[PDB]
């Protein structure tokens, strides 16, 4: 059937929950392919985002799908997504797979004095 | 078994010291040290150009979700460079964690404000500018909370005197309440309680 | 575990009954009536007001009231000028000096507590180890200046020897506990 | 608890609930005021042997934080800080109010 | 002997925010004392602010003008939205306290301060 | 075109807040603090330390306890080198009288010399 | 004892008197100063000397836990009586 | 509350600021028929507890001043770092005592209240279930208090 | 000695009604919209 609420204010429920995660990560594997190969926040979100999106075309199931994610509830997981893709973007215009900018002096992290 | 001694759980330990080193090599460009202490809580120390990124990943990362910021505040250690030490303490709903991510400043470099990643960090920066003067960049606004109004420095600073530098009284002649140097009937005695003995071999710092 | 406070299970669907029920409900006062009452039990129950002062409320041989020096049966000071109350005092409050007596006993010269600065915390007569300083039960000491709250050795010394009944009844009660 | 059955009648029938089981003014089921002296017991380490410090010093084992990596010192699946929090069950004893 | 800027790359633009800073000062002081009912006027108020920015005009660090500038309009916008009051105000001028006068004769016959 | 350059001696004075007087007027001393000789301890001579000068503290007319006028009274500060001690007082703008750190010399310790047979060393008593 | 000064004011028990001259009496002008009478030196005088039986006495000042923490005093000199330096008794060999 | 607060000078002589929980445990052990005195007046305070919900939960005047004021999302309480009876009232399960157990919580069993609507009617029954909750640890806690000792024993 | 000290008694402390409990009394809605009518009708006959 059809999940009557979320049981969380604000949140709308999703009768499409399973294409809208399809395609939320599907934008994400597909602006993580601009990336850098070498970037490890490329490799760890590619493995989570293809470890979800291969549970959701697996699980056809509401419920049986949100126990699997184990993220709350699946409008929480499509939630996840969207911060997710917009957290991508923003690694990108960022590019933190860079060298350390500049190093700390010498007794920056010395606890205690 | 020992009924005095605090019981200790290492899987806690080996789940922070792992997501510690994924932290480190997702951002090296900004994360300068990763720690793991006795009561299990990862502390990741940053330079205060990555706070934005650092900040904006912890909290947006399917692993991190790190949505609640515990609380925002300031150390001052007068001894180093940059003597104002950043802390954020996060907590993730998600994961049943906590973490804390430190990062310096001094009295002329700001730092960026965390106010379009967690909204309670409006009023813990304009807490941490009115107690320490660390300016905080792309502020909604930034301004006294918690001292009096048109209060002259900072007072949580080590060098800032206990009792301040002037106290109010009621003024008959003028009517008003004034602001005086600050005189006390009975000064703050001063106490060294500090032992002239070591008391914890493991921090024995090296001699110069 | 967790409940739910304002949830509520399925639908009681939408009877003429239950509509006429919430009309009358809304039309008449129901629960408008139902408040009346019950606060009209309240207007026949008993009041739970004392007479003070001729009634007092209701204390524990543990209560912290106004600070006393107290004294060994012989009559010699219990106080031995060690200062660990003004070591241990959060909020400074007690200020102590000390000589040699003319027998050569460690006694204090000066012993200053100051009520307006204290915290009545009780960390003074916890911190004292001959059972000298005590915070008796006398709390009815209210004055009309600001000095008078500004105890010294005499003040201390005469409270001690006023509550002296009942402090060291109130130290006999409890000192197993502590 | 000297009120008259008319007013304790009145009382219950306005109040809808049972009122003198329950008086919220106390008046004999309280403890004396003069209680029996206590004996308290005594914590584990009140022995006289196989009781030194050293072996129950936990102040003294705490160490200086491991440090996983520094910048001056210093293929895998990704990992969480902890594993996911369980869903909370429903309440069996009262789930709704 | 290289450092990060704040808002100014040097002292040209850092003036330039004194300037205006004491700009709108010099706009607010008549409307404060209409305002807050002070009993100062509106010329030795304005003489007030003039000698705080001379009393703060020996730094030429850029950072630190630029943090002056800063606090300087937090005061600022503090005085236009009335949150400090006359007391507050007032508490610039010091006329409730005897000063000190400060040649050697008087510091030496009044005590041990310096 | 986002690093300046600065060539000045870091002066905060102006942000500090402190009154004039209570920073030009006052003397601040950087020393590591002598071993209290009543113990042999020497824990408390790890770190440096800046105090204030003394100024004046006089007898209350009603209690007789000790009043100041000084808010730089209980002031230490705390600091791991005597370079750091020298940066925080040039920045907070105080001028600093500052001793060196007085070491213990290494000393000849042998128990055999109190059963010394020509030396003067030799003990009359244990 | 409560002895007054030429002043007529009373003298306290650590010996603190004001001066003819000193302005501070004007706090107790119409009010009085209070000077707790019962003085611990002379009532710790007027206890007779504790005639043991021991060389080494223990002394709690007496009730146990309700009094002073327990010390020991050497009665070696038989030409000065043993003070307890909490309680102030004094103790005395018995040698006959 | 009065009642309560002879409860906590009972135990510390200190009605308000007890100073009675320590680092190591606790100041003092308990008097002899203090679990005694604490069982009678719980035994009874959830009588209170229920006319106090006459007087409020089903007033039409309490409703109208509490329901749908200052709606909170639960996005929005976990942004802006609301935390206790903010985040169970617009419906995030979360509570301390059973997230991140200290003390005996673990040990203990109760429930969490948990909101639906985000407002202040929801936060005020999630406080007065919270109230009830707290009477079930209370209770608990009578019937399972230990013997031993009362502060860690290390001097 | 026997340790004497503040506890439970043994066979535990009786069961506390911590639920909430509204009485749930109170006439009918449509017995009470009857009487009102039936009053209004008596008084304008
Ligand atoms: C009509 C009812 C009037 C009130 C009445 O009779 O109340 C008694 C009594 C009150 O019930 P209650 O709450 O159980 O009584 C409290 C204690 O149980 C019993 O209370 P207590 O034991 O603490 O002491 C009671 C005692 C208290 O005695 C006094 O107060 C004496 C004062 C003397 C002053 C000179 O006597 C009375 O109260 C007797 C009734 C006095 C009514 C006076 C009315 C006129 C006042 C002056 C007007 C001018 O009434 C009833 O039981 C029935 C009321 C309806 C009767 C129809
Ligand atoms: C006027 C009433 C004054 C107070 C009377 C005693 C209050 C307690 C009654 C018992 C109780 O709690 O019942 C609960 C119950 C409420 O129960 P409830 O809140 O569960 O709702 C009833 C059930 N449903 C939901 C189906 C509607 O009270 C009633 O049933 C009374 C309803 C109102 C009756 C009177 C309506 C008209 C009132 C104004 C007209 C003038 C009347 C005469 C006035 C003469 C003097 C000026
Ligand atoms: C009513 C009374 C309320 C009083 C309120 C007082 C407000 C005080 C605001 C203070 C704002 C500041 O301190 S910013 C000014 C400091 N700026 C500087 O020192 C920059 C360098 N200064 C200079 O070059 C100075 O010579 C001048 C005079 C400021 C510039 O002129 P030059 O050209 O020659
Ligand atoms: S009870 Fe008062 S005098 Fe005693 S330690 Fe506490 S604050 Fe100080
Ligand atoms: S702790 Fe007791 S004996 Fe020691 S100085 Fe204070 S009052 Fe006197
Ligand atoms: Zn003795």
């Amino acid at each position: 059937l059809l999940k009557k609420t979320t049981g969380l204010v604000g949140l709308a429920v999703c009768d499409t929950p399973h294409e809208r995660l399809t395609i939320l990560y599907t934008k994400t594997l597909d602006i993580l392919k601009h990336f850098p190969k070498h970037a490890a926040y490329r490799k760890y979100t590619e493995q989570i985002t293809n470890e979800k999106l291969d549970m959701v075309k697996a699980e056809p199931d509401v419920k049986k799908l949100e126990a699997l994610l184990q993220g709350g509830e699946v409008e929480e997981v499509i939630l996840q997504a969207e911060k997710e893709l917009s957290l991508a973007r923003k690694m990108l215009k960022w590019k933190p797979w860079e060298p350390l900018v500049e190093e700390p002096p010498a007794n920056q992290w010395k606890w205690p004095i | 078994k020992r009924p005095t001694v605090r019981p200790r759980s290492d899987v806690t330990h080996k789940q922070l010291s792992a997501f510690g080193e994924y932290v480190a090599e997702i951002l090296p460009k900004y994360v300068q040290q990763v720690q793991v202490s006795c009561l299990d809580e990862l502390e990741i120390c940053i330079h205060p150009d990555g706070v934005i990124p650092t900040l904006t990943f912890l909290r947006d990362h399917t692993n991190a979700q790190f949505k609640s910021l515990a609380d925002l505040t300031a150390v001052d250690v007068p001894t180093r460079q940059n003597r104002f030490e950043i802390v954020y303490n996060l907590l993730s709903l998600r994961f049943n964690s906590r973490i804390r991510v430190k990062t310096y400043a001094d009295e002329l470099t700001p730092i960026d404000s965390i106010v379009s990643v967690h909204i309670a960090a409006n009023w813990y920066e304009r807490e941490v500018w009115d107690m320490f003067g660390v300016f905080f960049f792309n502020h909604p606004d930034l301004r006294r909370i918690l001292t009096d109004y048109g209060f002259e420095g900072h007072p949580f600073r080590k060098d800032f005197p206990l009792t301040g530098y002037v106290e109010l009284r009621y003024d008959d002649e003028v009517k008003r309440v004034v602001a005086e140097p600050v005189e006390l009937a009975q000064e703050f005695r001063k106490f060294d309680l500090n032992s002239p003995w070591e008391a914890f071999p493991a921090y024995r710092q090296p001699p110069e | 575990t967790y409940k739910y406070v304002n949830k509520k299970e399925q639908e009681s669907e939408v009877d003429m009954k239950s509509a006429t029920d919430n009309a009358a409900r809304i039309l008449m006062w129901t629960e408008l009536i139902r408040g009346l009452g019950m606060t009209l039990s309240y207007l026949f129950r008993e009041p739970a007001t004392i007479n003070y002062p001729f009634e007092k409320g209701p204390l524990s041989p543990r209560f912290r009231g106004e600070h006393a020096l107290r004294r060994y049966p012989s009559g010699e000071e219990r106080c031995i000028a060690c200062k660990l109350c003004e070591a241990i005092c959060p909020a400074q409050a007690i200020t102590i000096e000390a000589e040699p007596r003319a027998d050569g006993s460690r006694r204090t010269t000066r012993y200053d507590i100051d009520m307006t600065k204290c915290i009545y915390c009780g960390f003074c007569q916890e911190a004292c180890p001959v059972d000298a300083i005590v915070e008796g039960p006398n709390f009815e000491f209210s004055t009309e200046t600001h000095e008078e709250l500004l105890y010294n050795k005499e003040k201390l010394l005469n409270n001690g020897d006023k509550w002296e009944a009942e402090i060291a009844a109130n130290i006999q009660a409890d000192y197993l506990y502590r | 608890a000297s009120a008259t059955r008319v007013i304790q009648k009145l009382r219950n029938w306005a109040s809808g609930q049972d009122l003198q089981a329950k008086l919220q003014l106390r008046y004999q089921e309280i403890a004396k005021r003069t209680q029996p002296p206590p004996k308290l017991p005594v914590g584990p380490s009140h022995k006289l042997s196989n009781n030194y410090y050293c072996t129950r010093d936990g102040r003294r084992e705490v160490v200086p934080p491991s440090i996983i990596m520094s910048s001056q010192k210093a293929e895998k699946k990704a990992v969480t800080p902890a594993p996911p929090m369980k869903r909370w069950e429903l309440s069996k004893d009262q789930p709704y109010l | 002997t290289s450092v990060k800027p704040i808002f100014s790359r040097d002292l040209n633009e850092a003036k330039r925010r004194v300037r205006e800073l004491y700009r709108a000062w010099y706009r607010e002081v008549p409307n404060t004392v209409h305002l807050m009912q002070l009993d100062i006027t509106v010329k030795q108020g304005r003489d007030k602010v003039r000698e705080m920015f001379m009393k703060n005009a020996h730094v030429t660090d850029p950072r630190v003008v630029d943090l002056l500038v800063i606090k300087g309009k937090m005061e600022l916008q503090e005085t236009i939205k009335v949150w400090k009051q006359r007391t507050h105000v007032m508490r610039f001028f010091h006329e409730t306290e005897t000063p000190r006068p400060k040649d050697f004769l008087s510091k030496f016959y009044m005590g041990h301060d310096p | 075109t986002q690093l300046i350059t600065v060539d000045e001696k870091l002066d905060i004075t102006t942000l500090t807040g402190v009154p004039e007087e209570h920073i030009k007027t006052r003397k601040v001393r950087i020393f590591v603090p002598a071993r209290n000789n009543m113990q042999s301890g020497v824990n408390n001579t790890k770190k440096w330390k800046m105090e204030f000068d003394t100024r004046e503290r006089w007898e209350n007319p009603l209690m007789g306890w000790a009043s100041t006028a000084d808010p730089l009274s209980n002031m230490v500060l705390t600091f791991s080198a005597k370079e750091d001690a020298i940066a925080f007082a040039e920045k907070n703008g105080w001028s600093y009288d500052v001793e060196e750190k007085k070491v213990p010399k290494p000393k000849s310790k042998s128990y055999g010399a109190n059963f010394s047979w020509n030396k003067r060393t030799r003990v009359s008593t244990k | 004892g409560v002895q007054v000064s030429p002043s007529g004011e009373k003298i306290t028990h650590t010996g603190q008197v004001y001066d003819e001259k000193d302005y501070r009496r004007v706090r107790f002008v119409d009010r009085q100063k209070e000077v707790n009478e019962n003085f611990a030196i002379d009532l710790i005088a007027q206890q007779p000397v504790n005639e043991v039986e021991h060389r080494i006495i223990a002394c709690d000042g007496g009730g146990g836990a309700l009094g002073h923490p327990k010390v020991y005093i050497n009665l070696d000199k038989e030409t000065k009586t043993g003070t307890c330096g909490y309680c102030g008794l004094q103790f005395k060999q018995h040698h006959h | 509350r009065e009642k309560m607060f002879e409860f906590y000078e009972r135990v510390s002589g200190a009605r308000m600021h007890a100073a009675y929980i320590r680092p190591g445990g606790v100041h003092q052990d308990l008097p002899l028929g203090l679990l005694d005195d604490i069982y009678e007046f719980s035994k009874n305070f959830s009588l209170r507890i229920d006319e106090v919900e006459e007087m409020l939960t089903n007033n039409r005047i309490w409703r109208n001043r509490t329901v749908d004021i200052g709606v909170v999302t639960a996005e929005d309480a976990l942004n802006y770092g609301f935390s206790g009876v903010m985040l169970r009232g617009s419906g995030i399960q979360w509570d301390l005592r059973k997230t991140q157990p200290y003390d005996v919580y673990d040990q203990v069993e109760f429930d969490v209240p948990i909101g639906s609507r985000g407002d202040c009617y929801d936060r005020y029954l999630c406080r007065v279930e919270e109230m009830r909750q707290s009477l079930r640890i209370i209770e608990q806690c009578l019937n399972k208090m230990p013997p031993g000792e009362i502060k860690v024993d290390d001097a | 000695s026997k340790v004497k000290q503040d506890m439970p008694p043994p066979g535990g402390y009786g069961p506390i009604d911590y639920k909430r409990n509204l009485p749930r009394r109170g006439l009918s809605g449509y017995s009470m919209f009857a009487v009102g009518i039936g009053a209004l009708i008596f008084g304008y006959w």
